[PDB]
């Protein structure tokens, strides 16, 4: 049900961190100051890895064309994404992160 | 915006319609007849600035935005309809729903995560009095009613017409077909001695502002529109003269027409009676694109029978519409034409001086700002952009 | 202005007039030929991006703007002269007076406000020397002959021509026809041979920079413009050279002409003596819009009664015409043409990289920046803007 | 830059790219067929929106901008070589040399103080395999083989072809050229069926992204470019289904082409083995302005002796040429052209969804974005700007 | 009708405003407040149709509400295009603390 | 070979004096502040006279068409301008100003 992403001091606030999943397509983690949340990493636009866009608050920006998406609620916040991004429940526990198996129902 | 903001701030009175270049979007626009589009041959169309591709299906009419979602080609340069309820796209494959422009299959990659998540833009249409309706807007439609002049949908009335692609703004063809002077360049008109009516050149205006037209905004339908109520109170115009001296006479033809005018939201013209006592007039005055409208004609006559029906398509074949619909309307064609070089720059909503009977103009470009359902905007056509 | 400010800034020898795209206003400019005009024949023509409409009325000529106050449209679309003395606009019948533009009259409502207080623009109109000339400008017109060369109003000078559209702005025309060194096209002319014309192909100018040309700005009547002096000091080459062999020589035919050469505002050369040593060629580029321009050709040979007059015309019909003004100018006409691209963006005016010669063009850019009599705006054209 | 600012920084990944509308600067194009040209008889042509000119003296080639630096006429309009080494201008008659574009003599002027002092903008001018290569670049030129797909230039290649002018951007005849998925197009193509070969309609990816392109930021000679891998782990689609039911089939032929395909800078395509097993295409898509470019196709085929090429020339002459480079290659080029308006504002760059094969794509885009020798702008065409 | 239109008490207007008096058989007037001071004009814009009444006042110049033009109100002159025909003035004068407006329009200026 | 050209109180500090040579190409002689320099009169772009045109600091700007040149270096300072202006040695000794006879 948990995959363990890393240490919750590995990242800094604002950064991104890309998961990779074995038979699955791979997972975005964000730390928004020091609240972590998880989406697709695959930009619903297209074929873009996330990870390698930029973050700006709670909100991400795709690399290639400027869409973004809000990290929280993976609602769209910029065009041209109009479909919402799939959101992975986020767990810290023991100065650990963690993300859920499959997206919130 | 579509103009310049210097203008817009300039023009107070009606600077949304001034700005609505494209035309206004969620309304219902007449595009084609009916018997136009058959069963399973999709026929394309520009609307509000938009490639549309238009299918009947069992029947029934599905609209799809002509615009493939991977390479943004259309799909009609090669059509592949290769079930019947979908299209495939002759470059990669993508195929989509008429129903509900789903993204339903790729033939190129059947495991592609796109399939299923995306949709490609799909509008209403209707069919209505032998006319084919879109709703170029977004979000369930309102009844068709609220777009169409009283009468259009009467169960007796019976609709006939003609359509044509015509080179000038919508808007210029809106307010020639609303000018109550205009009347003076059908003065030669064949459909005026050949079918001997009573035509004036003009009016004197008579009575204040207010009572030259009566706004619709009260409409149980939704209808919003202009009634031009010129000669309810103004002397009409028989001998028209210079100096003094008469140089021109109207018509002293015995049939009286076209004494009960209005406009409507998005652009429909209602002329009754005309081109005959017993007759009524509609004609639409669709955005194609900012240069160019389809010059809708109806003409609409009650029908109790098939008797009646045939023999009045007959006279419309043989008479109304070579001596009216193109006997009399031909010279409001190139009239619109005329005034294209004046607005092209938008610098004519500025420089325009207006007289009298202009306020039958002035009372629908009000009413048009302050009653349509949105701008239509080029990013409208590429595709809508934001920040947000 | 109408040129980006940053190419302006960069050429402050003649910023006025590289701004002068659509040409200088408050000049005279001739159109047509006064045999083009004929009794209450109304012709229409562009003149510095302004549609106009001239029309001749118990002989004498009348010049009003070809667009209606009104809604903007060109009253030539449908002329309607009801009256000697007006003319009608097709749409609603606003009237105005040939005569001083007055709205006298408007037949589609007798009682309007309008009437009486409105104003068509007319522009001044004279005919000299069988040649028409509009005085595009406002307020008074100064005297015809500050803008015509010197001699071409002569008692005796019997002036013909022939007039075409050429696609060039009208400025390149002008320095085409200035230009010292561009001779040089016209080596292979027919005129050449078939006149015995003794033709240089270019100059080794001699002297300081203010000995090759004469600025004349002390004219009694107020011309303003440049004498070509090259010829005075520099050494004419009749032997073309390249790595100091002789690959082309020039004409070394017994008739001298061009030696007295002018180019004077608003934009007309004056070629003495040309195409014979007993004539003078007197042509005019005319701004019609920002592309394209008139090229009014006129020849002059003095002749002292009716009898000279026929003769000449027939040698002008059956010589003149078709071994000069084309055998000899249509190689100026393409020479024009070639130099558009280059310029057509304004860039142009500051990559090109000019030659002793050019001092000529030089002079004269200075001459028509500090002398014209007004900058032509894309204002003037659609209608004057000032905001209080 | 070329393109709206508000995009280029959206563009994050290929900006670059995007911005390049007119091409890439100092890469080596081919334009023309070495038997194209011959001996003092000088070429036209338009690349990289400059206008130039190519000539062959002594056997050799040479390439000099055909505008003069005088008034910036192409000197093209009238050729004027007076002797073998030179070409005059038939304005002023300036000349330059084909060698290194000085400005060597001036007919009309001899004593011109320009005369050695000025430069025509020359470019390097390279024959191989019979196709005339322009370096349009600043400077002393890389070798050709940098700008080349390997084997091109192999000893024993045997290279023929075919060129033609396409109305659409280059990069949208790259993109279709190197798009793994676009071979749907491809279908019902002659060559498919005449010459059996296997040809599914798509491949399902297969691994990971980084396994479905194999990109080369060096080789010996300093190529840059980037190979489709797609179907090393990905599995070919031959039955096309539509809600699970088979709508269409791949082609079931015996010869398998194409499993090397790469693209390179600064545009090149090769396609091995194609049409046939022992064959090989390349193909250019060489930027002639904003919206067009040539359609540069070669085949070729290893050739020990002249009487394989004899006969491999009248094979592609019978055969492959109208088999493949015209019955294949002809549904590309309709392809092209339908990407245009999606595009032409530039908008696409951002709007398009993308789908997995065009990881191929996007991974030349970034290539092309990191490894481009300079970006051509209008300044390059009209002349370099800058202000101290 | 007669030579002086009584229209309304100075006290009825604010500083700034401006005031539309209709008269039967001739065209409206309109009456504006500079101030403590009075103007008067036609109240049609020369340019069209419009009401200046229904327009904005800034200072001494009236722009009108269709099309951007304006008009100094003293003078009646042009003060901002499209407008180029000068509108009518008719002498104000305060009898009593009451605004009287001209009947008939004042003759040519300088 | 050195050519006297004039009093450096002959220049007021951000003018421009043009040396004309018989049998040679003028020359013009720029005062930048109480510095001075000196180049080909002619612009290498064409035939106007950079004596004629705008000093900005050690910056020459030609009047027709905005090209530019270091007036120390000769090298173009603004397009359109390529070709290096040709440069004279300068010095002034007790108050006169002398320029090398041949660029340098
Ligand atoms: S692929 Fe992410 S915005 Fe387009
Ligand atoms: S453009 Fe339609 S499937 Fe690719
Ligand atoms: S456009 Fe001329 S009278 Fe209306
Ligand atoms: S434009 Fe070529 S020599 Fe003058
Ligand atoms: S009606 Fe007043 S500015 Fe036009
Ligand atoms: S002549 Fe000096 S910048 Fe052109
Ligand atoms: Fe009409
Ligand atoms: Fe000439
Ligand atoms: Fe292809």
């Amino acid at each position: 049900i948990w995959l363990k992403v890393c240490a919750a001091s590995d990242m800094q606030p604002g950064t991104i961190r890309r998961v990779n999943r074995v038979g699955a397509a791979p997972l975005a983690v964000y730390r928004v100051g020091d609240q972590f949340y998880a989406t697709e990493d695959t930009c619903t636009h297209g074929i873009a890895s996330l990870s390698e866009g930029t973050l700006d608050g709670d909100v991400i920006e795709c690399p290639f064309h400027g869409g973004a998406f809000n990290v929280c609620t993976g609602m769209p916040a910029s065009s041209p994404c109009t479909v919402p991004l799939g959101v992975f429940e986020v767990e810290v526990k023991e100065g650990e992160v963690y993300v859920a198996g499959e997206k919130k129902l | 915006a579509n103009v310049d903001e210097a203008i817009l701030k300039r023009v107070k009175g009606w600077a949304p319609y001034v700005d609505a270049k494209l035309g206004f979007r969620n309304h219902w626009y007449p595009v084609m007849f009916s018997k136009e589009i058959n069963e399973g041959e999709p026929k394309t169309l520009k609307l509000l600035g938009e490639n549309l591709l238009v299918n009947r299906i069992d029947g029934k009419l599905y609209c799809l935005k002509d615009r493939c979602l991977h390479r943004g080609v259309q799909l009609s340069v090669k059509v592949e309809c290769k079930t019947k309820s979908t299209i495939t796209c002759w470059y990669h494959a993508w195929t989509y729903r008429w129903e509900d422009g789903v993204l339903c299959d790729i033939l190129t990659n059947p495991t592609s995560a796109q399939i299923g998540r995306q949709k490609l833009k799909t509008y209403p249409v209707q069919e209505a009095k032998g006319c084919v309706f879109i709703y170029l807007g977004d979000g369930d439609p309102p009844p068709l009613a609220r777009d169409t002049p009283p009468n259009f949908l009467d169960d007796d009335m019976e609709i006939l017409g003609k359509n044509q692609i015509i080179k000038s703004n919508w808007r210029l063809a809106v307010e020639n077909g609303f000018d109550p002077s205009h009347i003076y360049i059908h003065k030669d008109s064949i459909l005026v001695k050949d079918n001997d009516l009573a035509l004036p050149l003009g009016f004197a205006p008579g009575g204040d502002r207010k009572q030259q037209t009566r706004v619709v905004d009260d409409d149980v339908v939704g209808r919003k529109g202009v009634y031009d109520l010129i000669g309810e109170h103004g002397v009409p115009v028989f001998e028209g003269t210079i100096g003094g001296e008469v140089v021109r006479e109207g018509a002293y033809g015995e049939k009286i027409v076209a004494n009960d005018l209005s406009i409507w939201l998005p652009g429909v013209l209602k002329v009754n009676p005309f081109p005959n006592p017993d007759m009524m007039q509609f004609e639409w005055y669709v955005p194609i694109d900012e240069n160019t409208h389809y010059y809708f004609q109806t003409l609409g006559k009650p029908c109790a029978n098939d008797e009646e029906r045939k023999k009045y398509e007959q006279e419309f074949e043989s008479k109304w519409k070579p001596m009216a619909l193109e006997g009399f309307n031909n010279d409001d064609i190139w009239a619109r034409e005329a005034m294209v070089d004046f607005y092209a720059d938008d610098k004519g909503w500025v420089n325009e001086i207006l007289f009298e009977s202009d306020e039958a103009i002035v009372a629908w470009r009000k009413l048009a700002s302050e009653h349509n359902q949105g701008i239509q905007t080029q990013a409208h056509v590429s595709g809508l952009e934001h920040h947000h």
